């Protein structure tokens, strides 16, 4: 949210490309940037949601016969320690949603680097996360930028001939 | 527990049709990503297709040329191998795999086939001959003394042209077991499978103790007893 | 007050002996004597309350 | 801090723009950029400073006669839990004030990439935060991407014949 | 992880430039990002392993004689601020080694980002971390936009040129 809107449709992958040329439409989604999302998170969620809890021996948490002082004690710790691990959850779980906004903007931003460090001379941006290819550019074409194998000194005469002009 | 169980093998012909089956259990099978990974012998692993969730990425390798297609079910929870024109080569036994996804310990978010695959079946043996069944030709091997100092001296019994693998070959319906050596099956010019057995003994009990190589075939029911003397 | 028809109550307190220790007891009325002793193992065990049944 | 200085005339706006053109100068604040940025500042401060307090029977802190183990285990109990708490004051507001830097350098660059997305071929950068627009761009232009409806195709011819040659 | 292979023969600093010319070819660790990056990188360390430390006279702890509710209520007191103490150092230290890679990541980008404040028209990026210069650039031209003392419109004329042609 400067991506105007997502695609539905792409239900294979969080990310992925919409080609559209003489051939035809469609989407097909990208084997890179979609695994390298989920490692960083399913590391978020196995540190947390997994091996994060503790085996012992607790105390009575809840009385009904009030003694005094002893119970007055014990009350004032466990309903800081109820609270300490509410503060703390919501510290983590906020802050956990909120990078991950980050970490898709960056997988993001890493997208667009991975096809910025290929089409500079190449293409130009839009301004709602499409790239405008100033050449001929076939199904094998969207394959080689998706799989990183596209190469930049070959199409390099075709689309320099009706970007700047 | 998780657990992958192969269905849909037996004898073909070179030339017809099967379809195999990957039964899965103890886990959501509409979460994780399948494959079909064979195992070719005196060859290593080969990678043939892979199939999605969402079942709109289809993968192939470079020896499949459409000639397999891979199909999957949510509402049966297993995979649809159809084989289709196949040769002597094909001969081999297949598997299905399940795809790690992360690379963490537990993926609670299953990714792709980037992180290898922990899951692993018993497999099917699919025999690709046009041979028929046909039982063992027992031919027996007259021993001789070769060692001079160490007085020993070699017999066994040849297993020849008999379909298909394998044979369960003993000595004495299994009393002798000390130095029997069991070989495995070669191919041979007619397409048929040969293999031997040979048993360590010395050359002083080649008069006196009786060696019976039993030869015994589960699907023709042949039973040959040749001794060896 | 009356609990369960009588009208008497019995206080409870345990000693817990260490290896290498000698209990001694000595009384001279409303003596109640153990019959035996427990073995303090360490473990993760606790008590809980709870009125769900067992499946 | 490529920002080199602010501008301390513009109390109109945290964001803004400087314009310079023959119709004369002065300062104007994005409506756009500025609004975005309070929406993630004020939702920062409404989740800390308000509706985060505790209403319940504490116990005794301050003690006059000392009396032993009892008053002993409080105060570890009181004295931990006021460190906890100064610990997480240190771990949450040291740790807003480094996002706030970042959430300013973001909407800096969520700025700066909405005038890049309309500013390709028609203008650059200089390296003190300022574009160098290479056409004729009045009072009507600078408003035209401040409020994000700038065209890129209309002032493209005029722009390329100055910028490379 | 867009640079491929860092450089291990250059240690004396963090940062810095691989230099590649017809004078020859060499290393030099630039003195501006390094120095900007270690004044964040110790801020982090001073406010956490120094000063950090709290004197004052605790309780018992470890007991050998079992005596009941006394030592049950410190027991489970004491285990819970060792785990709060815990929990807050996978928090803090396992999110200070999660910033840090995305600190050396905002130094990258502020290195490219000054070396891309002057090199608009001059050069272009490679895909490896490495700019391609489109002109001639002798160990003074290295040297410039290591200190930052790069002038734009000097080498505007040449590197044009050769840029689009």
């Amino acid at each position: 949210a400067f991506i105007e809107n997502g695609w539905e449709g792409m239900i294979d992958g969080w990310y992925g490309f919409r080609h559209q040329n003489s051939e035809g439409t469609g989407q097909a989604a990208d084997l890179k940037s979609t695994q390298a999302a989920i490692d960083q998170i399913n590391g978020k969620l196995n540190r947390v949601i997994e091996k994060t809890n503790e085996k012992f021996h607790q105390i009575e948490k809840e009385f009904s016969e009030v003694e005094g002082r002893i119970q007055d004690l014990e009350k004032y710790v466990e309903d800081t320690k109820i609270d300490l691990w509410s503060y703390n959850a919501e510290l983590l779980v906020a802050l956990e949603n909120q990078h991950t906004i980050d970490l898709t903007d960056s997988e993001m931003n890493k997208l667009f680097e991975k096809t910025r460090r290929q089409l500079r001379e190449n293409a130009e941006d839009m301004g709602n996360g499409c790239f405008k290819i100033y050449h001929k550019c076939d199904n094998a074409c969207i394959e080689s930028i998706r799989n990183g194998t596209y190469d930049h000194d070959v199409y390099r005469d075709e689309a320099l001939n009706n970007r700047f002009q | 527990e998780v657990q992958l169980v192969e269905s849909g093998g037996g004898l073909v012909q070179p030339g017809g049709s099967l379809r195999l089956s990957c039964a899965a259990s103890g886990f959501t099978f509409s979460t994780y990503n399948m494959n079909w990974v064979r195992q070719a012998p005196g060859k290593g692993l080969e990678w043939l297709s892979y199939i999605s969730t969402s079942s709109n990425t289809i993968y192939y390798a470079d020896s499949v040329k459409g000639r397999f297609t891979i199909s999957r079910d949510n509402a049966k929870n297993s995979l649809f191998l159809q084989m289709n024109s196949l040769r002597d080569e094909d001969t081999a036994v297949y598997y299905c795999a399940r795809d790690r996804g992360c690379s963490s310990t537990n993926c609670y978010v299953v990714g792709y086939y980037f992180y290898g695959m922990d899951v692993w079946g018993q497999g099917t043996t699919v025999t690709v001959s046009s041979a028929s069944t046909k039982g063992p030709s027992v031919f027996p091997l007259a021993p001789s003394s070769k060692s001079t100092s160490g007085g020993t001296a070699a017999l066994g019994c040849l297993v020849k042209d008999y379909f298909p693998e394998p044979v369960t070959v003993s000595w004495n319906s299994g009393a002798l077991t000390s130095g029997v050596h069991t070989f495995p099956a070669v191919l041979q010019s007619s397409g048929l499978y040969s293999l031997s057995s040979v048993v360590t003994v010395p050359s002083s009990s080649l008069g006196t103790q009786t060696y019976i190589c039993n030869v015994n075939h589960k699907p023709s029911n042949t039973k040959v007893d040749k001794k060896v003397e | 007050p009356w609990v369960r028809g009588l009208s008497s109550r019995i206080s409870i307190y345990w000693t817990i002996v260490k290896p290498g220790d000698v209990l001694v007891i000595n009384s001279n009325g409303n003596l109640i004597a153990p019959r035996g002793y427990f073995k303090m193992r360490t473990g993760k065990s606790s008590i809980m309350r709870s009125d769900a049944p067992i499946d």
